[PDB]
């Protein structure tokens, strides 16, 4: 018989199968401008806002 | 330190007079005690002192002047 498995090579294509996903809803809805540019790691670890 | 101070404040009760060595020892102990409790408050800025434009007082900071309080 013929034993010619050494004439071919195992090939792994350079393709990636699709994965799973999530969604961003709560982050978009809440406000980010109010706290933006207010707290820094070096300066401290707490900020305050005044109630009406 | 506490013992030497108390001895100095009690010597007059028995009508005695401290020796110079006792005084020197009490002074050294009190000096060590005062050394152990230093403060050096390190005064802060003024309050109307400007903050330089290099600090980016709008994009990165909300204050254009040093607070200098509390």
């Amino acid at each position: 018989p013929n034993n010619l498995d050494s004439n071919v090579s195992q090939i792994v294509l350079k393709k990636f199968l699709p994965g799973f996903m999530s969604d961003l809803v709560l982050a978009k809805t809440v406000d980010r401008q109010l706290l933006a540019g207010e707290i820094n790691s070096s300066t401290g670890d707490s900020v305050s806002f005044k109630r009406p | 330190a506490v013992g030497y101070q108390l001895l100095l404040r009690m010597l007059s009760d028995y009508s005695l007079e401290p020796t110079p060595q006792v005084l020197s020892n009490a002074q050294r102990s009190y000096d060590a005690l005062m050394t152990d409790t230093l403060v050096v408050p390190s005064m802060r800025r003024r309050g109307d002192f400007p903050v330089g434009q290099g600090n980016k007082y709008d994009v990165f900071t909300s204050d254009r002047y040093y607070p200098g309080d509390l």
